[PDB]
């Protein structure tokens, strides 16, 4: 169980920092019209 | 050209077939964790101690259940609004038994459709869109918040939030309409507005412009390849229209401006909804329906009821019937 | 130069006539005590 | 290019009219404050719990310690009189401010000077703004800290006695507990920020968020955002609304719970019992019944198996059976008496029970914060006759609703401001759809 | 119907001497009641003892009987158990307990005799709803 | 140039308020059932048919009002006020149900009325008559509920009173007596309704949020005009974002409207069926499968067997009430109730 | 658009408010009356509130004939007399 509940903790923290960095990565100028 | 560059590039690319996105790489994981636990748990789960009373109901197919009957069903009363992940049970036994795929299933739901919402915002930005669509299905999903998180918060029990199938959910609605008289509740009514209104207009609008498609088809072929996908003029007539349902009623109950009738769509039945959801939300803080019973007496003091006495009598058949052994006590007070 | 009487004019007085007699028969109603 | 029904987004580059606006509606929520007491204070009758009485802001004042004396007594109302005259005063000079400011002001201040005027998208007068406020916010928490320590203390249902006014000698500094509420769990038997159940950590709490927030504020005077935040926010007026329609929704849900499960902050004895609160009074009242009626409370098996009476938690914890066998994270002053270290204790209950708890429980079990929208006390199948809902559940509600909307705020004005900024809010061109020049899909 | 003086006319002691109450006294009654009583023995009932109501019948064989002003005015002032054999003041408002249940403070001797008299005209009123709970709703 | 065609010109002038020749069956029968209900719930009581209250004069509000249906004693009579029921006393046709009668049948001719309002000027302005296509499920709810159902049940009794409380007692009725959320006509129905809502919403939204930029201001009401001959949103972006929101997407403006037309309209039309099922007492109660294994097996329990409690409590607990001519006496011994409560 | 006279125009005439703030009233006053006299009870037969039941009854007066029912309702309230 241990070992499941640290796997998860890890899956989860890994997608969140996806998430987090993600838009930390310029989202704003990533449309069509005006970048920045 | 960099690594994480090319991946964010990937992740908010216009290009994929289904979007992904930022609210995707949440979305994706957590709805998969939620659907395929609902899926096979509605299959064989055994059956669950939903009021904490050592008293299992029965949910899924393989133990009897049918399309109509099954559900997945809320996690324990004794359990109240503990968290209850798998390892935290001594074996997975227990956390079936205690209804433990519940509260994965609510739980990874409720976050991947919160991101569902923000991925509309986020589509509608790399598109070049307006972005409020987000905002129309805010309504459905506070709904949800409602009747799997919020209504459980203030009764202090996920065994109290909606179960995961058809008659589960007739059974959360009955129960509500004991404990909260949700009928005589004016949100609960505003929300059968926006509903029966958005069908109605539905309706309407439909109606109305398949009345005024231009002919451009013959009498052996759909009407519907009088359109083609990407052509520049409009394919009804919207005067004709307006000329009809204006002498229908009159000339300025109608409207003759698409962007205002568009919006009257939208609006109507979101805000509706909005409304029913914040009834589930505050008789989850026990503000309940009106209560009119005996407010009509006689001059003598006899009372005399009205329909509103007849609904309690229906109501109070409902209380004392539901969770027949699990009341020790003469007040049913969450 | 417009006329008075039309059959808009009816249906207008058609709901909004009895619309105060009610009204008012409504009102009167707020100070029935038992 | 708004039209009417959108007209106060004429203000968004008018800083001197905008500032009407906001000191205007400032005295609007300062009058409230006032008016309300003193329409509470005249319908006020002190022979009556509070909560029989529809007041939510009495109970405020009287948590801060004022009015009050052993038990919630109220002792002088003169204190309550005082705070709504002030308020209501305060809220004239508000009122003048902001209709001069609206009205007759210079429309733009900038120009008038060059310290009050200001651009949405000049970083450095933003943070600046931010800054004062936050120096302001951190004096507020203070104030509260002041009150507590040095003006006559906070009303503590804790109090030993029924509860009382206590001067708070030692608020809690150890950051592992003031930041350990940070980071315990929101779900049943932690609560997150809401367990918090001593006037000790209270206040050490608005001491550390006083000096964060004087800190920061002190830090974004100073400071220019660094790039990453530059290119990771929208820096406009919308977008900045946006940002705090967001705040104040996470703070208006906060305050739900809060109001619905802490009798700390929210004592029973002013604003009624909570949820759980009643629930476990109603098992404690027959559990007093039946065992001066002879019944042994701790063998009485119930038509389940499990305990009439008294059963275990999922952790063992001997606890209140029935239904509210849901509530047993329930702690209050008058019910810890009875609790050792297994839970309740058998030996407490067969013979340590007091009247003053036979009374609470009574009490607090036909007052449960259930009723009508037309404030009919008690479930929803009882007749008329008691004229009551909880001040807890008029609390919950109205602040999950406007939580609710300020949601829908924030995401209107976020989506808003995002596409403003890139410049498609007002729909797309024809002559440059952006989907007409991607490839397809399939 | 109406609210005549024969509904209005209750036992004022166990001899069996009458009185009659006024149509104010009655409504006076009712009015105390929900404001000291209802929150308990809404409809005649007892919420935190439900096997001891409000009917006519059950205060006639309570001890002393209570079916009556005298004995419902007493109660009010020192209430006891309902064999008599012990004082529940600390438990039940009266006004010897007005300290710990405020609400008593403000009633005066008349203000008892007008909740007394509307507990014993209501079961006239009302038949069995009167004391008989949520069945008869 | 007879009189016939000299009316016919008369009732299809343009007006404020069209006429026609529909506009003779309509306007009397809908301003006559619109001033029933509204003298009814203002002045008229349901004591002796049922003994309730029912008007503002009795001391009722808006959501008890009602105009009640007749006692149970007169059966499927049509209550004419000159019929030997009430013999031409205005007053005792209003006491006997009467005015249930009233509303009912002049609604169901104002109903027609109106269709034929919708075929009629659909037919002057020269637009396909998919509105007036479009009111038969309205009809087809109405007809099935307020005539068929107690036509097949003991009396007029047992239809639905005109009212809002007393429509959420046949609600609650059909609950505990048919069981009716069992039942898969309601359930198509249900779908019928709230995909309906959904399609609304969802459409409304994506018009508003894939609109042309037309003009230079922020409120984008002002660049529509009538007459353009242009779409005023684009289909286009409009299915890029739905097919990799949600995989699929309309491509067809032509079959998205009908399908508009289509979804609440069947939905109500499969519930009207459901409905006429019930006025035999033609139920979905029960899954027989279920109950043998429950009589059976004491441990067994479902979903749709605590339902069926909550129905058994339902006709227990409101019928002594609610059919006041079966003079049901059920002592208190015999109510059916759980611990406790 | 059809030749009738809009209704903005007609509602802020001199003419239209000197008949309707007499039109208006008169049936505000009217309806008052038709209760404040009892006349509503009588042409509808709504029982007063002394006139639901006979003194010591505890019975609706329920109709339970159809052809026989004005007969039945009328002799519940002679009942009464
Ligand atoms: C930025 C992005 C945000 C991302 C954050 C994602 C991670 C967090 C997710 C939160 C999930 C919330 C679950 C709440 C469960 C529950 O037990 O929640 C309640 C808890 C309080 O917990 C209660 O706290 C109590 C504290 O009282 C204790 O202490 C008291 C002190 O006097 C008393 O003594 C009392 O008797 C005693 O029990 C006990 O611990 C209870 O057992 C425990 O249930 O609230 C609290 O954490 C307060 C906070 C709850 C906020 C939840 C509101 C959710 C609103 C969603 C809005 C949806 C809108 C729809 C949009 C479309
Ligand atoms: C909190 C509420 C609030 C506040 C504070 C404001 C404030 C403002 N609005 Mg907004 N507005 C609001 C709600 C509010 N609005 C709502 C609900 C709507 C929807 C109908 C609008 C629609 C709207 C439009 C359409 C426009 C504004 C505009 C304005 C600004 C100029 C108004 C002006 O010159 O009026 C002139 C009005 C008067 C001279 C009449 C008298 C008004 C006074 C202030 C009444 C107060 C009386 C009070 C009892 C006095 C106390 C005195 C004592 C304290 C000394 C001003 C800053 C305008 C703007 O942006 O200008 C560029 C504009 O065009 N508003
Ligand atoms: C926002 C917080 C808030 C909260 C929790 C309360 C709560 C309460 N108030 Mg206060 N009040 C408020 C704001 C608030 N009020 C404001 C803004 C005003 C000025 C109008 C007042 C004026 C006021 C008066 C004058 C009185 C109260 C009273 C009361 C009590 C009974 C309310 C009742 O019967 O509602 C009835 C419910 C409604 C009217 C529902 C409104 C639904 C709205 C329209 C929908 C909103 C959707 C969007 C926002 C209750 C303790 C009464 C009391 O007991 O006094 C001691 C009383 O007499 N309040
Ligand atoms: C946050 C709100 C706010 C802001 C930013 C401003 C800002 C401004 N005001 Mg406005 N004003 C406000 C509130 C506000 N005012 C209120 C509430 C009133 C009514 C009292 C006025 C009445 C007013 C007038 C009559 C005039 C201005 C003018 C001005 C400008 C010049 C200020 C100056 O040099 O003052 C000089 C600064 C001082 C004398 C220092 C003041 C110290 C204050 C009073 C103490 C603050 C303590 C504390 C924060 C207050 C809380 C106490 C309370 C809780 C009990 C400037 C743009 C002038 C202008 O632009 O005209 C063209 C002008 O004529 N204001
Ligand atoms: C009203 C309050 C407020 C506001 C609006 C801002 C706004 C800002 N701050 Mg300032 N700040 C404040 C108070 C505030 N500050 C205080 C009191 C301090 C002292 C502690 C600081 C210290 C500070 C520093 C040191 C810095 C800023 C910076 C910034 C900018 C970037 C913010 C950012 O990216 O956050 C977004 C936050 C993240 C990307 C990471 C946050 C992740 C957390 C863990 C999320 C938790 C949320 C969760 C659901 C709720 C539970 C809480 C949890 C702890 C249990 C922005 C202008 C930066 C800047 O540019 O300065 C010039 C910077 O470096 N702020
Ligand atoms: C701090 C709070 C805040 C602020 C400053 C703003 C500011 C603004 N908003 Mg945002 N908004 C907010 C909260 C806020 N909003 C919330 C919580 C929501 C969610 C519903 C929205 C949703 C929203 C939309 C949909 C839109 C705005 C828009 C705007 C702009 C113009 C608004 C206007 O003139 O309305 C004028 C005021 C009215 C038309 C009257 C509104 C009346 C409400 C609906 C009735 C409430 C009744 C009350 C509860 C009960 C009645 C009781 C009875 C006795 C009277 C302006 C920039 C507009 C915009 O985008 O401009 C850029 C716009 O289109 N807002
Ligand atoms: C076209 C409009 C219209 C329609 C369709 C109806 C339809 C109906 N009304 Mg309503 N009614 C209307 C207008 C209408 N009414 C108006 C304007 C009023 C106000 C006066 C009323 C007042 C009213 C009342 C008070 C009642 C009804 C009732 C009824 C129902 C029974 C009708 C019946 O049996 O007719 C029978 C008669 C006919 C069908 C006429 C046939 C005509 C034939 C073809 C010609 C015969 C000519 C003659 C014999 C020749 C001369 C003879 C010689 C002496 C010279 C039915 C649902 C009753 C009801 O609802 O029951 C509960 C009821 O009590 N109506
Ligand atoms: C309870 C819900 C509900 C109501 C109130 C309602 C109402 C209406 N729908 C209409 C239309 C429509 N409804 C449509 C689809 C739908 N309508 C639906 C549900 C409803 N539709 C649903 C769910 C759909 C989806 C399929 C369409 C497609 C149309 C139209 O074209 C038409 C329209 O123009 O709408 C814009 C209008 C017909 C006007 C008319 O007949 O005037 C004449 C009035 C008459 C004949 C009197 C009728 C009398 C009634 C039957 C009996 C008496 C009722 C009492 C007076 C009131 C009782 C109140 C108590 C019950 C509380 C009217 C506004
Ligand atoms: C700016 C604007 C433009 C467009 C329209 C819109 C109206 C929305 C708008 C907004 C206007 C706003 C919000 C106006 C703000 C005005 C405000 C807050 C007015 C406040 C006035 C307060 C005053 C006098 C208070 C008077 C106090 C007095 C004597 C106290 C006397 C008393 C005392 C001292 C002891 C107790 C008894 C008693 C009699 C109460
Ligand atoms: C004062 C008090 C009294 C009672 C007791 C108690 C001890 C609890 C006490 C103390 C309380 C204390 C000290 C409270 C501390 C609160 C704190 C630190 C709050 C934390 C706030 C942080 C939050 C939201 C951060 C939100 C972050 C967001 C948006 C990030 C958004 C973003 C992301 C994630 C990616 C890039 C783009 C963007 C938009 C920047
Ligand atoms: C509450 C509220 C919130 C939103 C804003 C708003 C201001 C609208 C508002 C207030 C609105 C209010 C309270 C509206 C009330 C309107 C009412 C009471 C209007 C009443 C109109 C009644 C009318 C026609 C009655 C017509 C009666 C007729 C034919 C009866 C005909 C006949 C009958 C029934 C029997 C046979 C004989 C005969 C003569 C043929």
């Amino acid at each position: 169980m241990e070992t499941l509940k640290i796997t998860v903790y890890i899956v989860v923290t890994f997608f969140v920092l996806l998430f987090v960095f993600g838009f930390l990565s310029g989202d704003p100028a990533r449309n069509p019209k005006r970048k920045d | 050209a960099n690594l994480w560059e090319r991946f964010c590039n990937w992740v908010t690319s216009t290009d994929n077939r289904l979007y992904v996105g930022w609210f995707g790489v949440i979305m994706i994981p957590t709805l998969l964790a939620a659907t395929i636990c609902f899926v096979i748990a509605f299959i064989a789960a055994p059956p669950v101690d939903i009021d904490g009373i050592r008293e299992p109901v029965s949910g899924s197919l393989l133990y009897g259940n049918n399309i109509i009957t099954g559900a997945v069903v809320p996690s324990s009363n004794a359990i109240g609004l503990h968290f209850y992940p798998i390892w935290e049970a001594a074996s997975l036994d227990e956390w079936l038994y205690n209804g433990g795929p519940y509260q994965l299933i609510i739980f990874h739901f409720l976050l991947g459709a919160s991101c569902y919402m923000g991925r509309q915002w986020e589509l509608s930005y790399r598109l070049g869109m307006r972005p409020w669509i987000c905002v129309a299905y805010s309504a459905p999903l506070a709904s949800a918040f409602a009747v799997f998180l919020i209504y459980p918060i203030g009764q202090g029990s996920f065994s109290d939030g909606m179960p995961l199938g058809i008659s589960g959910t007739f059974n959360f609605m009955i129960v509500f309409q004991a404990e909260h008289n949700i009928l005589m509740h004016p949100f609960h009514q505003l929300g059968v507005a926006g509903v029966f209104g958005g069908a109605l207009f539905c309706a309407m609008h439909g109606s109305l412009v398949t009345s005024s498609l231009i002919r451009e088809t013959t009498e052996t072929e759909s009407a519907n390849y009088g359109y083609k996908f990407g052509q520049e003029e409009e394919t009804y007539n919207i005067v004709a229209a307006h000329g009809y349902f204006g002498r229908l009623i009159f000339q300025y109950a109608s409207f003759n401006n698409s962007r205002s009738l568009h919006f009257f769509l939208a609006a109507w039945p979101v805000v509706g909804v909005w409304f029913t959801a914040l009834g589930i939300s505050t008789m989850a803080f026990n503000l309940n329906g009106f209560n009119f019973n005996h407010s009509v007496i006689d001059a003598k003091g006899n009372v005399i009821n009205t329909w509103a006495d007849i609904i309690n009598r229906a109501n109070l058949g409902m209380e004392v019937m539901h969770e027949r052994n699990a009341h020790n006590f003469p007040l049913d007070l969450a | 130069s417009y006329p008075i009487f039309t059959v808009r004019w009816v249906a207008v007085h058609t709901l909004a006539v009895p619309t105060i007699f009610f009204l008012g028969a409504i009102a009167a109603m707020q100070f029935i005590q038992r | 290019g708004f039209a009417w029904w959108a007209g106060n987004a004429r203000l968004i580059n008018l800083s001197g009219k905008l500032l009407g606006a906001h000191v205007a509606h400032a005295g609007l929520i300062v009058f409230w404050a006032g008016a309300m007491t003193l329409f509470e204070l005249a319908h006020f009758i002190p022979e009556k719990p509070m909560y029989e009485q529809g007041l939510i802001l009495i109970p405020h004042i009287a948590t801060l310690g004022w009015g009050v004396g052993p038990g919630g007594e109220v002792v002088d109302t003169f204190p309550f009189f005082v705070v709504g005259v002030v308020h209501l005063i305060s809220s004239a000079v508000l009122g003048f401010g902001g209709v001069y400011h609206a009205i007759r002001g210079p429309e733009t201040l900038e120009e008038y000077s060059s310290f009050f005027g200001y651009d949405w998208k000049d970083k450095n007068k933003m943070t600046t703004i931010l800054g004062f406020h936050l120096i302001v916010l951190g004096i507020g928490a203070l104030l509260l800290v002041a009150k507590a320590m040095f003006f006559g203390g906070l009303y503590d249902t804790w109090a030993p006695g029924g509860g009382d006014v206590r001067v708070i000698t030692n608020p809690t500094l150890d950051p592992r507990v003031i930041f350990g509420y940070l980071l315990k769990s929101p779900f049943g038997g932690e609560g997150w920020i809401v367990s918090v159940n001593n006037l000790e950590d209270v206040v050490g709490g608005h001491i550390w968020i006083g000096l964060i927030c004087i800190a920061g504020g002190i830090w974004h005077i100073l400071t220019t955002p660094f790039g990453w935040a530059r290119r990771a926010f929208i820096w406009s007026g919308e977008a900045y609304l946006s940002y705090s329609l967001g705040a104040l929704s996470m703070m208006g849900f906060i305050a739900t719970c809060f109001v619905w499960f802490n009798n700390t902050v929210y004592p029973s004895e002013f604003y009624g019992p909570t949820g759980p609160e009643a629930s476990q009074a109603q098992a404690m009242t027959f559990l007093i019944r039946d065992q001066k009626l002879g019944a042994n409370v701790g063998s009485a098996q119930g038509p389940t198996g499990l305990g009439k009476y008294l059963m275990r938690s999922p952790t063992g914890e001997i606890i209140f059976g029935g239904e509210t066998m849901r509530f047993w994270d329930f702690r209050g002053p008058w019910l810890e008496p009875l609790r050792g270290p297994n839970g309740l204790d058998l030996n407490k209950i067969k013979n340590d029970i007091q009247p003053w708890q036979e009374r609470r429980a009574a009490e607090y079990m036909t007052h449960a914060p259930l009723g009508s929208l037309n404030s009919v006390g008690g479930v929803a199948t009882e007749i008329n006759s008691v004229n009551f809902v909880s001040p807890r559940s008029w609390l919950a509600t109205s602040h999950f609703v406007l939580a609710f909307f300020f949601l829908v705020g924030h995401l209107w004005h976020a989506g808003r401001a995002r596409a403003a900024a890139a410049g498609f809010e007002k729909g797309i061109d024809r002559e440059s759809e952006p989907v007409l020049s991607m490839p397809s899909l399939d | 119907a109406e609210l005549t003086p024969e509904v209005l006319t209750v036992p004022l002691n166990s001899e069996g001497k009458t009185i009659t109450l006024t149509e104010k006294q009655y409504l006076e009654g009712k009015r105390l009641f929900q404001y000291a009583c209802a929150s308990c023995h809404v409809g005649g009932i007892t919420k935190t003892n439900p096997s001891l109501d409000l009917r006519t019948e059950t205060l006639a064989l309570a001890t002393p009987p209570r079916d009556n002003i005298e004995g419902l005015v007493d109660y009010m002032k020192n209430p006891t158990t309902y064999d008599g054999e012990q004082e529940i003041a600390e438990v039940h408002p009266s006004l010897r307990s007005a300290d710990i249940f405020p609400k008593m403070r403000n009633l005066t001797e008349k203000d008892l005799v007008a909740i007394a008299g509307h507990i014993l005209v209501e079961p006239k009123i009302l038949g069995d709803k009167w004391g008989g709970g949520k069945v008869y709703y | 140039r007879g009189w016939f065609d000299i009316l016919d010109d008369w009732l299809k002038r343009d007006r404020f308020v069209f006429v026609g020749w529909s506009g003779i069956l309509l306007f009397p029968c809908a301003y006559l059932a619109l001033g029933g209900w509204l003298t009814g719930t203002t002045f008229v009581t349901s004591w002796y048919t049922h003994g309730l209250a029912s008007s503002y004069l009795e001391g009722c509000n808006f959501l008890t009002v009602a105009v009640s249906t007749p006692a149970n004693s007169m059966g499927h009579s049509l209550l004419l006020l000159w019929g030997p029921e009430a013999q031409g006393d205005f007053t005792r046709w209003c006491q006997l149900g009467g005015l249930w009668t009233f509303i009912a049948l002049h609604g169901a001719f104002g109903l027609i009325g109106f269709m034929l309002r919708q075929f009629e000027i659909a037919r002057l302005v020269g637009v396909r008559p998919y509105n007036a296509i479009a009111f038969s499920a309205p009809i087809a709810v109405f007809v099935s509920v307020f005539l068929i159902y107690p036509l097949g049940q003991s009396s007029w009794f047992f239809a639905p009173s005109f009212g809002v409380a007393a429509i959420f007692r046949f609600l609650l009725f059909f609950q505990g007596f048919h069981n009716w959320t069992l039942n898969p006509f309601h359930m198509m129905g249900v779908a019928g309704v709230l995909g309906g809502a959904l399609l609304c919403a969802i459409h409304g939204a994506t018009v508003e949020n894939t609109l042309f930029q037309d003009g230079e201001g922020a409120s984008t009401f002002r660049a529509f005009n009538p007459t353009q001959a242009e779409e005023t949103y684009s289909m286009v972006t409009a299915n890029r974002f739905w097919s990799q929101i949600f995989g699929i997407a309309f491509s067809n403006k032509r079959w998205l409207h009908f399908f508009m037309l289509f979804v609440p309209v069947t939905g109500l039309w499969m519930s009207a069926i459901g409905v006429v099922g019930l006025a035999l007492n033609l139920r979905s109660y029960d899954f027989i499968s279920q109950e043998i294994r429950a009589a059976e097996d004491p441990e067994f329990e479902t979903f749709y067997t605590k339902n069926l409690l909550l129905n058994e409590g339902i006709r227990a607990w409101m019928a002594p009430q609610d059919q006041p001519h079966e003079n049901f006496v059920f002592p208190e011994e015999v109510l059916p109730r759980g611990n406790a409560l | 658009t059809t030749g009738e006279r809009p209704f903005s125009d007609i509602i802020t005439s001199v003419r239209y408010w000197v008949i309707h703030s007499i039109t208006i009233p008169a049936l505000f006053i009217a309806g008052w009356l038709f209760v404040s006299t009892g006349l509503a009870y009588d042409v509808f037969g709504t029982p007063r509130p002394d006139s639901y039941y006979a003194q010591e009854q505890r019975s609706i007066p329920l109709v339970t004939d159809r052809f026989e029912a004005k007969q039945q309702v009328e002799t519940f309230l002679e009942q009464l007399k």
